[PDB]
């Protein structure tokens, strides 16, 4: 359901889209793997730690 | 900037009182009253002290004669 | 409780030498003030000691290229607080880098097992001749290589340099340009092209 | 609010007490990031002393944590409100359900 | 021996856009060698270097610090001032031309509230700030926006104003980069002509401030400006 | 602080005689680095105007492979050896040279014929060393002048002439450049957080100036976009 939710959604069902570098604009060999998960922010900051 | 100190070890190995005799020069030329004897690379007078000891003509019996020849002089 | 430290927090710079430091701006000038102070003495852009204190109190943009000439030949000591071994202190040269963290070399990081999961840093400031220099001549991660237990010199070449290296060589049937008459400059003009 | 989930957070974020929730609900007549009141409807109610419910949010506040608090409302006005709706979210809360 | 000299017009002419934000920008002519290199450039060009006008910072009367939150209304001063800083506008004449607003009433004020100046630019007439919750509630601010070219944020402003201001200001961060995102096509054009050229195409989407065709004249003078001084070296005669 | 953006100016330059290429451009704003590097390689790497051999002809058996002979050398090895040689050559498009060799030593590009339009770069080019006995050699070759690199996988080959098998013609490189690249470092100035630094490392094979070549590219990029600039600029 996950692939077929996905699939759905008009991106390839792999979950892998072809993507090019930021910086020297060359294609990375191979589909690449990308997503959106959730993060998470904590007090470890380097302001009160340091 | 030196790469290893291996090769002042070449020069003459001893690794124990290198930071002794280096620490010397570059002491010399860090409180004041010496100067480099090598090109600088922007690199500091330590660093400079380091490539005066890859020089070759710098070692314990220069800081000796050299010592003494400056107390004697000054 | 020693003194001189900036008890600060991995990160890990991939570029520059093995031996340097992602020494941030903000962890700088704090602990280099005496060396600001006999700075702007020998150099003379101040005229007394208290006139340099309110021009580094002033944060001045003057401040910041003359503590760059003191850093760069200044060597930073660092060391992860559980230390097991005689590694875990290392001299490196450090350069600015704009942030509130240190870029450590990760080469650099197996040998002193720190991992980025957010353990903490001891940051101390060798203290001139003997300090300074004995960690140049000796302490240096280049000029300690060989570990005294394994007896094997200790690097770890891991990750992506293992899965990198592993890409980098290795054959396939077919697929494109089969072979090549160009031999030594075949990766600029044949890869790149 | 997390776009992958569970659904016990819609549960726990108003079961935990931090946003604000509404008893007896209605319609409401005022809104305010101070204040909040509504008019509550004829269905259910005390023959005496009549009234309406009125709340009291609170602004930004310390926590032991040294952390941010503060419920804002998730309504317009004129809106009907349901007995145990959530009127204002607490810290780290999107429309009563838990975002931290 | 070739077709010889470079391929010059790049053109650009004739751009065409579905709305306001969104563009199309067409170059017909490519070398074979140029046809990458000066889109994925171009576009870091573009985004690295560039002018832009977005809110500089807020002043409101009813308000003494960010945190408080004045009678009435249905948001806080952090989140109006983060529907304040998603305003985009362009100016001619001055960098600041301040601005002011008022009204009592019931609902949501429309971005269109601003009294008119001499220089203004609207991009957004359907654009929500705040609310208006009901009785007589009465908003009256005064903001000031001023040019930038890359992002500032509060704390250099605050480093730079640090020595005085008065209480009150309310000072928020500035993008500066009205154009948010660009693509572009890499496929080869057929002209019934001779051998083969290149053409790509650029769906640019923007903030509706600055034209297409100036965002990429702007970026082609600032690399080609960047190469006048590539162009001569220094010492090197003999 | 305004609209305009810095102007780098270069105090130093790094170079071993004419193959190696050492250049560092500092400062550069933020984003700039990738951008310079990555035209000047993929546009001065691929594309650039040049002379190389087009095609070969050798002595004997007329095909591709062959045996003995007396080169001492493999066939493949003495058209390396023809490859790895830069030829000057002037407004003429095509030209051709020959080779014919006697008595006993090394091959140096030096004895070849000499054209008053034809200059060749290194005396010391070695195409194959000392030929057992005499075994005079006949070598008539011809050179073109190409912008790329001619590929091997793709030709006409002419069809049904000196076609052979497949392959046919001769490998050649245009673009007089060995190897070309670059790094992007962090650099300060005054109150800057970060900007970049560009380093250019390019090895030329010779016949021309490294950064000589550089500002040529320089001139097809401007000259390709000089006309999109050109009403941009009203001066």
């Amino acid at each position: 359901e996950i692939k077929e939710l996905l699939k759905l959604g008009d991106l390839p069902t792999s979950g892998q889209i072809r993507l090019y570098d930021g910086r020297t604009g060359e294609q990375f060999e191979r589909p690449v793997t990308v997503g959106y998960m959730y993060m998470l922010k904590l007090n470890h900051l380097v302001d009160d730690k340091m | 900037a030196r790469v290893t100190v291996q090769d002042a070890v070449e020069k003459i190995g001893n690794r124990f009182d290198l930071v002794l005799v280096a620490a010397r020069r570059a002491r010399q030329m860090q409180v004041g009253g010496k100067d480099p004897l090598v090109p600088e690379e922007n690199d500091k007078t330590t660093v400079i002290a380091l490539r005066e000891i890859e020089e070759g003509l710098i070692n314990n019996q220069i800081l000796d004669v050299r010592e003494r020849q400056e107390q004697q002089e000054q | 409780r020693v003194d001189y430290s900036g008890r600060s927090v991995i990160t890990v710079g991939p570029y520059l030498r093995l031996h340097q430091c992602g020494l941030p701006k903000k962890m700088a000038l704090e602990l280099f003030k005496p060396f600001i102070y006999g700075k702007l003495e020998l150099r003379g852009l101040a005229t007394t000691i208290k006139a340099a204190k309110k021009m580094v109190e002033r944060e001045e943009a003057v401040v910041w290229d003359i503590l760059d000439e003191v850093i760069r030949e200044h060597p930073v000591l660092l060391n992860r607080a559980p230390t097991l071994h005689r590694l875990g202190i290392q001299a490196f040269e450090p350069v600015l880098i704009e942030g509130k963290a240190i870029q450590l070399h990760p080469l650099v990081c197996a040998a002193y097992n720190a991992d980025f999961d957010g353990d903490q840093m001891a940051v101390h400031v060798p203290l001139t001749l003997e300090a300074q220099l004995e960690a140049r001549a000796l302490m240096m991660s280049t000029n300690n290589i060989l570990s005294p237990a394994n007896g094997e010199p200790i690097i770890v070449p891991s990750q992506d340099v293992v899965l990198g290296l592993y890409y980098m060589t290795r054959d396939c049937v077919n697929a494109k340009g089969e072979g090549m008459v160009l031999t030594g400059p075949k990766e600029a003009e044949r890869l790149y092209r | 609010k997390p776009l992958v989930g569970t659904g016990m957070e819609r549960a726990v974020a108003v079961d935990s007490g931090v946003t604000a929730v509404a008893k007896r609900g209605g319609v409401v007549q005022y809104v305010d990031a101070s204040r909040i009141v509504i008019k509550v409807n004829e269905d259910e109610m005390y023959p005496g002393e009549a009234g309406i419910d009125i709340y009291n949010l609170t602004k930004y506040t310390r926590s032991n944590q040294n952390t941010c608090i503060n419920q804002m409302p998730c309504v317009s006005l004129g809106e009907p409100v349901e007995r145990g709706d959530v009127l204002a979210d607490g810290p780290s809360t999107d429309l009563g359900e838990l975002a931290l | 021996q070739g077709s010889v000299t470079e391929f010059l017009k790049p053109r650009l002419v004739d751009i065409e856009q579905v709305s306001s934000t969104h563009a199309k920008v067409t170059l017909e002519p490519l070398e074979r060698g140029f046809g990458h290199t000066l889109g994925n450039a171009l576009r870091r060009i573009l985004l690295s270097s560039m002018p832009g006008c977005a809110v500089t910072e807020v002043e409101i009367d009813g308000v003494l610090h960010e945190y408080s939150t004045k009678e009435g209304v249905q948001e806080d001063i952090l989140e109006i001032l983060l529907n304040l800083k998603g305003l985009a506008v362009r100016v001619q004449g001055k960098d600041e031309v301040i601005l002011t607003l008022n009204k009592s009433g019931i609902g949501p004020v429309t971005a269109a509230d601003i009294t008119h100046d001499g220089d203004v630019e609207i991009v957004k007439p359907q654009h929500v700030i705040c609310h208006l919750t009901d009785e007589n509630a009465s908003i009256s601010m005064r903001i000031k926006v001023q040019r930038g070219r890359g992002y500032v944020p509060a704390s250099t402003r605050i480093h730079s104003e640090e020595d005085e201001r008065p209480i009150g200001r309310l000072l928020v961060d500035a993008c500066y980069s009205p154009v948010e995102r660009i693509a572009y096509n890499v496929e080869a054009a057929r002209v019934e002509q001779r051998t083969d050229l290149d053409k790509l195409v650029i769906e640019m989407e923007t903030n509706g401030t600055i034209d297409p065709e100036e965002a990429i004249r702007r970026a082609a003078t600032i690399l080609a400006e960047q190469l006048e001084a590539f162009v001569d070296l220094r010492d090197v005669r003999q």
